[PDB]
Formats: C-alpha cells, structure tokens, sequence
C-alpha cells in the first residue's frame, strides 16, 4: 500500500515560514514526481508545484512568487515543502500528492500572531422542544472537544465547525430537548491550554 | 492557468439515481505525447481527496464500475450509473497536461435530495459571565434546514449590522440530509447597552415571509 506520511499542524505568526515534510512509503520515490497542493478555507485546491526526486528538478506555480521551495531526502524517502514570509492567505491544508495518484493525510497551517489562549465558556440558556446553547469564544489553537451532559445528549446536538477572526477562534454549540428540571451541561476541553470546564445551563434570572 | 470550469457546482441526487458532472478546459488536454491529462478526484467530507479516475477514463485501484470518465480535448464528463451514499462528497477535475500550473476545477458538491425543511431560529443573548467582562456575544442558531440556501441577517433597532458578525455552518447532516447554520453578533458591553431590540432575521423558500427571532435587552 502506498502511504504518505505528512508532518503535524503549524502554528506561524504572519512574515515566519514553516517547512512541512511527506515520509513516502510503498511506491518508488524516486518513480513519480511529488506535488504539493493546498486547500484553502474556501475549499478551493489550489497546486504549489511537483519535484521529480531523481534529479530534483522542480516547477512552480507562479501565484507563490517563489516563496515556496521543493526539496527531497532520498535517504529517508522524505519530501519537503518550505513556505516562506506567511500571511493569513496562506492558512491552509497542505497535501503532498505522489504522482498526483496518492494523497497524503494533509497538515494544516495557520497563521497567527496569538499565543496559546485559552476559551472563555458561556452557557446560553433561551430568552426569558428548548434549545440551549454554549459558546466557546477566544481560544488558540486548535482544537477543542465540547460534550452535553458528559456525551450523554447526543442526538439534537449541533456543534459548529470553529472560525478563525483577529487571531483566535471560536466556536459554538446547541442542544435541543425536560430543562431545567434536569441538569444541562456543556463540557468543554482545550488540550493546548490544558482547560477543562463545565457549565451549566441556567434559566436567566 | 489553463482554466477548468466545472458544472454544476451543486448536485442535489437521490441515492440510487444516476449523476452526470461535467469538466471543460480553456484549451485542449492532448499533450504532445497522446496522452490526455485529465483526473478526477473525490473528497469525502473531512478527509484528503482521493484518485477515481485518470487519463480521461482510467479507473483507478478499488474504484468501482460505476464510475466512469469520458471526453476529449477540452470537453469532459464524469458518469456515476447509481448514486451511492460513500459517493457523496466534492468532485473535483484537474488538468496535468500543461504544467505548470496544475490546475484544479472549483468542485462539485455532490448532496442528498430531502424534503424542504424550514430551520428552526433560537437567539440567545449575552451571557452575564460575558458581560461582567466588558463583551456582549448575541448568538442565533438557524438548525435543521432545507435546502440550502438561505439569508441571514442581524438587525439592532431595525438597522442592519455588518460588522462584528461571525458564521458557521455544518455539512449536510449525514442522518437527516439537513443543514445548520450559527451567527455570532459581538460587541462591547458598552455598545450592547446603548440598543434595545436585537434580531436574528433570515429568508428562506419555506416562508414567504421572514423568519424573525427577536429580544429587547431590558427582558
Ligand atoms: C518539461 C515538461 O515537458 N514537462 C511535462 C512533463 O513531461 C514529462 C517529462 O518531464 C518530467 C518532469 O516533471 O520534469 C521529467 C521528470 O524526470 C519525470 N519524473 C520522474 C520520472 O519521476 C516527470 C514525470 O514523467 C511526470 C510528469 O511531470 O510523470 C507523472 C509523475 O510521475 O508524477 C506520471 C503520472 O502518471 C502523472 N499522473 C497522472 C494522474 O496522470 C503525473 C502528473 O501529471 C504530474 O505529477 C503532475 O505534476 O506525472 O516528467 C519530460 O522530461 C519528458 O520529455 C522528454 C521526452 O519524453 C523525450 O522524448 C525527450 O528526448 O526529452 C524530453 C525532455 O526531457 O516528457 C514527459 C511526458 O511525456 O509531462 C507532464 C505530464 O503531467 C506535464 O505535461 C509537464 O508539463
Ligand atoms: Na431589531
């Protein structure tokens, strides 16, 4: 089987670069050229360009304005991408492609000027079924995990994908259900920050 | 780039029906050596794209026969006999005859076919532990819609509000083919004091009407 082993998440402030890599295992490496392609937040796919591992010759697109630089270790099957001087436009998924047959697993990139922060945790009970709420605002990076009632509300639940705005996230969640004569919880976790918070949905008083 | 403009965008199915995504290039594909190059991928949600079908037709490993590419030059199609529910995902075609650039087709967001359904509206406002901070969050949940489309507004006093606005949004739910929607309004505390009504204002086919939540600060 073939398999494509990308780096983990990066985390770079604007003008810093990062400098993924793609251990290749099952196919020959030096057999097919390796493409780097990118997913931006729109979705999009975008390619940054293929190094043919034999000789090294690269090509490039010209979007990148050279700033993004190919290179391979054949003594570890290893392919390498290094982006250099970052802005926000670049916060993306990264995928090596193997002959553009083979995908790797991706790493995100995500430019940042925060520190680790972590989430302020706000229960979100109805205005004076029900649905509830709990917002988890201004955190970096991710990700968080949040639960209702320990995992035991499942089923209503909607927990939506976080969004990046002045350099920290947030993200939300409802559960719709009886309340409040059974307890509501929302657990939140932020690994990064090491937060691990509970709370509970009060009726507004 | 050599340009590739894929139609349709959207492609709404019912499981088991038969799906037709069209791909066409800003110039032909023949490369120099016979060979045309143009691949489709899928991307189920979540996960890398993955290899269907290369050179116009190849099948790839594993992918099956109802998969099936065709075309030339510069006009191609992507056929699936029978719609099943692992298939859903974004298509997309790409081009590697004229390199560089490798070029991608925007996708194809291949969807279950529900009824329509209208969303269910919930607005919250600020949390005191929010506000004992210096910040007021207004959050409305528009959950379990469809189609699609819809309109979301926040209105203050019947003034529109731009700015300070954040959306989120699910894929299609997997069980009920269902879509959700969050929009986060965030102020200073001291901003939120100086309105009175806020409102959580959407338009969608199941109402000809507006869809309004609405509160007052003061209760
Ligand atoms: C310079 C040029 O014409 N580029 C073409 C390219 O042409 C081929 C040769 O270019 C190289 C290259 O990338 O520079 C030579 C590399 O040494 C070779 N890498 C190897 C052997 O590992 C590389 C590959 O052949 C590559 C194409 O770039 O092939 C594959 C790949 O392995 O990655 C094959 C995969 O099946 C294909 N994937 C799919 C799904 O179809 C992928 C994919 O398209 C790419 O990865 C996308 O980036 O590509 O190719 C070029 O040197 C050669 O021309 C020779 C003549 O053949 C020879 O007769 C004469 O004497 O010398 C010429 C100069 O050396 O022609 C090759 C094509 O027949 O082809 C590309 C096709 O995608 C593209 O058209 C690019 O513009
Ligand atoms: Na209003």
């Amino acid at each position: 089987e073939v398999q494509l082993l990308q780096s983990g998440p990066e985390l770079e402030k604007p003008g810093a670069s990062v400098m993924i890599s793609c251990k290749a295992s099952g196919s020959s490496f030096t057999g097919y050229n390796m493409n780097w392609v990118r997913q931006n937040i729109g979705k999009s796919l975008e390619w940054i360009g293929a190094i043919d591992p034999y000789y090294g010759g690269t090509s490039y697109n010209q979007k990148f304005k050279g700033r993004a630089t190919l290179t391979v270790d054949k003594s570890s099957s290893t392919a390498y991408m290094h982006l250099k001087s970052l802005t926000s436009e670049d916060s993306a998924v990264y995928y090596c492609v193997s002959g553009m047959e083979y995908w790797g697993q991706g790493t995100s990139v995500t430019v940042s000027s925060a520190k680790t922060t972590a989430p302020s945790v706000y229960p979100l009970a109805p205005v004076c079924s029900v649905t509830l709420g709990c917002l988890v605002k201004g955190y970096f990076p991710e990700p968080v995990t949040l639960t209702w009632n320990s995992g035991s509300l499942s089923s209503g639940v909607h927990t939506f994908p976080a969004v990046l705005q002045s350099d920290l996230y947030t993200l939300s969640s409802s559960v719709t259900v009886t309340w409040p004569s059974q307890s509501i919880t929302c657990n939140v976790a932020h690994p990064a920050s090491s937060t691990k918070v509970d709370k509970k949905i009060e009726p507004r008083g | 780039d050599v340009v590739m403009t894929q139609t349709p965008l959207s492609l709404p199915v019912s499981l088991g029906d038969q799906a037709s995504i069209s791909c066409r290039s800003s110039q032909s594909l023949v490369h120099r050596n016979g060979n045309t190059y143009l691949h489709w991928y899928l991307q189920k949600p979540g996960q890398s794209p993955k290899l269907l079908i290369h050179k116009v037709s190849n099948r790839f490993s594993g992918v099956p026969d109802r998969f099936s590419g065709s075309g030339s030059g510069t006009d191609f199609t992507l056929k699936i006999s029978r719609v099943e529910a692992e298939d859903l995902g974004v298509y997309f075609c790409s081009q590697s005859t004229h390199v560089p650039p490798l070029t991608f087709g925007a996708g194809t967001k291949l969807e279950l076919k529900r009824a329509d359904a209208a969303p269910t509206v919930s607005i919250f406002p600020p949390s005191s532990e929010q506000l004992t901070s210096g910040g007021a969050s207004v959050v409305c949940f528009l959950n379990n819609f469809y189609p699609k489309d819809i309109n979301v507004k926040w209105k203050i006093d019947g003034s529109e509000r731009q700015n300070g606005v954040l959306n989120s949004w699910t894929d299609q739910d997997s069980k009920d083919s269902t879509y959700s929607m969050s929009s986060t309004l965030t102020l200073t505390k001291d901003e939120y004091e100086r309105h009175n009504s806020y409102t959580c204002e959407a338009t969608h086919k199941t109402s000809t009407s507006p869809i309004v939540k609405s509160f007052n600060r003061n209760e």
